[PDB]
RNA sequence: AAGAACCUUACCUGGUCUUGACAUCCACGGAAGUUUUCAGAGAUGAGAAUGUGCCUUCGGGAACCGUGAGACAGGUGCUGCAUGGCUGUCGUCAGCUCGUGUUGUGAAAUGUUGGGUUAAGUCCCGCAACGAGCGCAACCCUUAUCCUUUGUUGCCAGCGGUCCGGCCGGGAACUCAAAGGAGACUGCCAGUGAUAAACUGGAGGAAGGUGGGGAUGACGUCAAGUCAUCAUGGCCCUUACGACCAGGGCUACACACGUGCUACAAUGGCGCAUACAAAGAGAAGCGACCUCGCGAGAGCAAGCGGACCUCAUAAAGUGCGUCGUAGUCCGGAUUGGAGUCUGCAACUCGACUCCAUGAAGUCGGAAUCGCUAGUAAUCGUGGAUCAGAAUGCCACGGUGAAUAC
RNA sequence: AGGAGGUAAAAAUGUUCAAA
RNA sequence: CGCGGGGUGGAGCAGCCUGGUAGCUCGUCGGGCUCAUAACCCGAAGGUCGUCGGUUCAAAUCCGGCCCCCGCAACCA
């Protein structure tokens, strides 16, 4: 809903993602950048996103792209 | 819980502010902060100087500091040299030309802060409080105070259940705005704990 | 209320024809303070009445008014806990005051359309005194004589 | 009356370290009740994070028949809750035989599953527990096999 | 309010001046409609390269004296309770109990 | 809590620190500092460079940085029933005491009671009481009328030019501005009353009886509240309950309540035109104009640290038109899509705009609250806080009642 | 001043010890 | 063993006899009054009709077996 001045991400994550892509589908990334928006190249990756006490792995399916990683890691458990 | 701080309500109408300087919001808070600094610092330095009140002023870039107090001797120091000592350190506290200047207060018995220091220091010396209280009242009263009211709050006498006790002689019209009052506070630091002291003095009606 | 004496505040007469009584009538119908609009209703509604009956503004008004004026009313006397309604003559001020009040009240209902019209029709019914407002008056008179055993 | 601490340690992290990564939303399967045995094999789920669906299991292989990319390895490092099918040659208070050995056993037994008469006169009690030292598993099992009426007493997948 | 916190405050300011305000150009002119190229990108990226603090947004404006992070009347730079303590004392110039 | 995305933050999770994030002390070394890279969530770890400076203990530097050790350091850790400081409160209720004398053996009473009277132990009279004090009022601030002084960035009546804008001469009258003042005192009169206090009515008057508002809150009650503003006795931890970092949580949601905003419409919504405010805020801030944009806004960007310029053309209102009592042009929730700004960051978790959607609700059970005058009700404006973030709070003016037997 | 007349339905309860 | 009755919200009882639609009272839940509980007031949820099977379009209800409980009878022996 914002920042239409280049979709926002993270140097450490981005570089880690590029490093992964050019290195092939390696081990799941363990980033804490729930702020990070998804980028095209990410598709196929199984980046883990910490969400309080885990990293809850998420396959980067096609659909998601403009979505920020947090939306894929529910934080408040219920029932 | 009730009573308005006397000195506050009696500002504009009777008693002039401890500070007297103008400033836009730009360098305002800073000036006030430094004031606080010279206040507590200079207080500590003259903890033994029987200091009364320390007025701070800023006549354009300048930062004058009048110090009402008893015993100008120990204040200024020999040859007045100790003053310039406080000068140096103070200007270094406000990064500016501190023009210190002193006017000895004539009678300590009448001034509130001076009384409070007497009382507190004495509780610090383990003297029974009641004796000191009645003492201050006798002294200040006979000396000429139109009226007086002192209070001691806290543990007092090492009692395990804190309480408050007080005294007052003659007219002490706190609601009478025009009426002058010299309210001030100080507090003891007995091994039992903090024991506060308040002290009112009706010196004159107008 | 307690000891305090009242200061029967003055009310400015209506601008179109200085009827201070109608002036206060507007003040009753007035809501949220938008007096201008209140006055707008009272007027157009008053004209429509004058137009209707053939009687002029206000004269038709008091004629429509008196026919709803309570003369008596209940009151709650008690004796240590024995509460019971008591009839008692109404003050002339409080009289027509309550008259206008109830009138505005029956006017609150009867959803024709604009207040002007709904009110116009209410006063028109008062002209032959068979509207809802008079229903209140009668009811209060029943509350009187069907209880007129106290004085 | 005695019926999450064993999985509060997984909720306290450790255990699974898929491709060397720690603290993942892992969670043990069911059709297969993996314990540190034939190791295990992970599987990413949409929600629920990683599913530790044990190494070599049909439903896991089904997922191996769908999206292999989701499939991932699995380890252990430094095991709780299992279910052992222990069919009895009919009971009639012979559950007591089962009920007996429980004392020195130190695993909590959650749900005492059972069934019997549906066909051939013979009961089929099954038991949830909470395994600890994998050795302790082997230490217990024989005692179960020991009881004469107990023809069946091995871990059920 | 926790010497640590007061300390944290100071450090936040320190960096806010050692970087931003003099390196905020990235956040500034380089995040404007002109250098549409990857330049702009790298800019809003070198941004995170900087220390998390330094950004004035994290400055909590605590009471000059006590450290209390609330009721901080910017004007005086003091926490309400304390701004009052000085007030009634007359330590503040021309500041009296309003009344009308 | 005057304002939780990070921060704040005290809580959780994991990664980390230990004389520490911060202070005084001493030994040694190194100016400080500044530039860029690699790993890492960052903390920090490894650095790669670079720079070496104002007095000379002239074998120095004062410094600031790093390391070492021991004192300590540090706590938003418990105790508000150990405290100060501070505040709510019964309650702006009119009460609460004491000195002395006197009565009673004494706890105590008397005073302060009683007749009147007041908003008031206010005042008068009497009274074994005489006095005094904290209070009550007065003094204070604001507003209400007029006078005097001053005339810009305010004002325009009088004359002039008027490109009709007080725009320019120029005017000091006026609104106003902000100081210095006048005025109200039961002072005047009538009557009631003990020739008492006072009270009832009238006069003049801007103002009539404490004019209206506010500030000011007695002795004390609650062993009220706060150890988390702060300060402090204790006690407690001190390779940790202390310290740093990332993400997280304080915003969870079967449910209950309190406090408010927006409605249920026609004394109305909506479209067009048009009228009259006050009070404020403002510079790493208010930001016209002008331009593109449906707008939120974006670009450029004067003036402005201020009776100047900006926020910022007020809305209710009035004029005209339409809708015509429908869940309906009521209601705006909720939801999708597309966007803006702040900010490292908008997913959790921001405010706002557009298009789309368009629910509950058709004046609310038992019960309950506020309010006596320019008040209630209704209407919009601004400020603190704050990068952004209110229907809350604080303050401002507009419209303007009903009733008090 | 002497006096008689009328004049107020129901409405339970509160754990123990504890401030110079 | 025999004859009859009954089994219905957490409890006590209607409705069954004449099939479609199970009601009252207290209790329970939420709100209110009160300093606070009770009482009192406002609103609300609840019962596979003992169990099994049958007849019927439909079974709380008509029919049967079974489980339970109460009543009566159990004599000349």
């Amino acid at each position: 809903r914002s920042l239409k001045k280049g979709p926002f991400i993270d140097l450490h994550l981005l570089k880690k993602v590029e490093k992964a892509v050019e290195s092939g589908d390696k081990k799941p990334l363990r980033t804490w950048s729930r702020r990070s928006t998804i980028f095209p190249n990410m598709i196929g990756l199984t980046i883990a996103v910490h969400n309080g006490r885990q990293h809850v792995p998420v396959f980067v399916t096609d659909e998601m792209v403009g979505h920020k990683l947090g939306e894929f890691a529910p934080t408040r458990t219920y029932r | 819980g009730q009573k308005v701080h006397p000195n506050g309500i009696r500002l504009g109408i009777v008693k002039p502010w401890n500070s007297t300087w103008f400033a836009n919001t730009k360098e305002f808070a800073d000036n006030l902060d430094s004031d606080f600094k010279v206040r507590q610092y200079l207080t500590k330095e003259l903890a033994k100087a029987s200091v009364s009140r320390i007025v701070i002023e800023r006549p354009a870039k300048s930062i004058r500091v009048t110090i009402h107090t008893a015993r100008p001797g120990i204040v200024i120091g020999k040859k007045g040299e100790d003053v310039e000592k406080l000068r140096k350190v103070v200007a270094d506290i406000a990064g500016v030309p501190a023009q210190i200047n002193i006017a000895e207060v004539r009678k300590p018995e009448l001034d509130a802060k001076l009384v409070a220091d007497s009382i507190t220091s004495q509780l610090e010396r383990r003297v029974m409080f009641r004796r000191a209280m009645k003492r201050a009242v006798q002294n200040a009263m006979r000396l000429g105070a139109k009226g007086i009211k002192v209070e001691v709050s806290g543990r007092l006498g090492g009692a395990e259940i804190a309480r408050t006790e007080w005294y007052r002689e003659g007219r002490v019209p706190l609601h009478t705005l025009r009426a002058d009052i010299d309210y001030n506070t100080s507090e003891a630091h007995t091994t039992y704990g903090v024991i506060g002291v308040k002290v009112w003095i009706f010196k004159g009606e107008i | 209320p307690r000891r305090r004496v009242i200061g029967q505040r003055k009310i400015l007469p209506d601008p179109k024809f200085g009827s201070e009584l109608l002036a206060k009538f507007v003040n009753i119908l007035m809501v949220d303070g938008k007096k201008s609009t209140a006055e707008s209703i009272v007027y157009s509604a008053l004209e429509t009445l004058a137009q209707r009956s053939g009687k002029s503004e206000l004269e038709a008004f008091e004629v429509a008014l008196e026919n709803v004026r309570p003369t008596v009313e209940v009151k709650s006397r008690r004796v240590g806990g024995s509460t019971y309604q008591v009839p008692v003559e109404v003050r002339p001020v409080r009289r027509n005051a309550l008259a206008m009040r109830w009138i505005v009240e029956a006017a609150r209902k009867r959803g024709d359309k604009s207040m002007a019209l709904r009110l116009a029709n209410e006063l028109s019914d008062a002209a032959e005194n068979k509207g809802t407002a008079v229903k209140k008056r009668e009811d209060v008179h029943r509350m009187a004589e069907a209880n007129k055993a106290f004085a | 009356q005695l019926q999450y601490t064993p999985q509060n340690r997984s909720k306290d992290n450790g255990r699974v370290v898929v491709e060397g990564v720690g603290n993942l939303m892992h969670h043990i399967a069911r059709c297969c009740q993996p314990i540190p045995g034939d190791e295990i094999v992970g599987f990413i789920t949409q929600g629920r994070g990683i599913s530790v669906h044990r190494a070599d299991c049909e439903q896991l292989a089904e997922l191996r028949s769908h999206a292999p990319e989701r499939i991932v390895d699995a380890v252990w490092g430094e095991g709780y809750s299992l279910v052992v099918r222990v069919v009895a040659n009919d009971r009639s208070g012979l559950l007591r035989d089962i009920t007996t050995i429980l004392a020195n056993e130190k695993v909590n037994v959650l749900g005492v599953a059972s069934r019997s008469d549906t066909k051939q006169q013979l009961a089929t009690i099954d038991m949830t527990i909470e395994i600890y030292n994998l050795q302790v598993l082997g230490r217990v099992l024989g005692k179960l096999n020991q009881v004469p009426d107990v023809i069946d007493a091995r871990r059920l997948h | 309010a926790k010497q640590s916190m007061k300390a944290r405050e100071v450090k936040r300011v320190a960096l806010a001046d050692k970087y931003f305000a003099k390196r905020a150009e990235l956040k500034a002119i380089i995040s404007d409609v002109n250098a549409s190229d990857e330049d702009r990108w790298n800019a809003v990226l070198k941004l995170q390269t900087l220390p998390r603090d330094s950004s004035p947004s994290r400055q909590r404006n605590r009471c000059r004296q006590t450290g209390r992070p609330h009721g901080f009347l910017r004007k005086f730079g003091l926490s309400r309770i304390k701004v009052r303590e000085a007030a009634m004392r007359g330590e503040i110039p021309g500041l009296k109990k309003a009344s009308w």
